[PDB]
């Protein structure tokens, strides 16, 4: 059981930035004053965002 | 089957002996499934509960 929507406005999505975000742990491993590079899928930097 | 091996951690173990914590003897261990040979002491580090 659903109720149709019929009060939709149109609007064309809108874009922004991404500074700095997009970033987590590659692995549950826990690392201290080190430098590591891993191979991953991440969201890249300074690209649209929806 | 299909085991996640060493990619956290593990509570499903076959055997076990009673033993007691040891300070300041290089003395070997299993840690985790993890094998060492060093002694036992304390740190100032603080470590996230993750
Ligand atoms: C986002 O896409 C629009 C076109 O769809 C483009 O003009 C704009 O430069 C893009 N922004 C970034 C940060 O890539």
């Amino acid at each position: 059981q659903c109720v149709n929507l019929t009060t939709r406005t149109q609007l064309p999505p809108a874009y922004t930035n991404s500074f700095t975000r997009g970033v987590y742990y590659p692995d549950k491993v826990f690392r201290s004053s080190v430098l590591h590079s891993t191979q991953d899928l991440f969201l890249p930097f300074f690209s649209n965002v929806t | 089957l299909s085991f996640e091996l060493l990619h956290a951690p593990a509570t499903v173990c076959g055997p076990k002996k009673s033993t007691n914590l040891v300070k300041n003897k290089c003395v070997n261990f299993n840690f985790n499934g993890l094998k060492g040979t060093g002694v036992l002491t304390e740190s100032n580090k603080k470590f996230l509960p993750f």
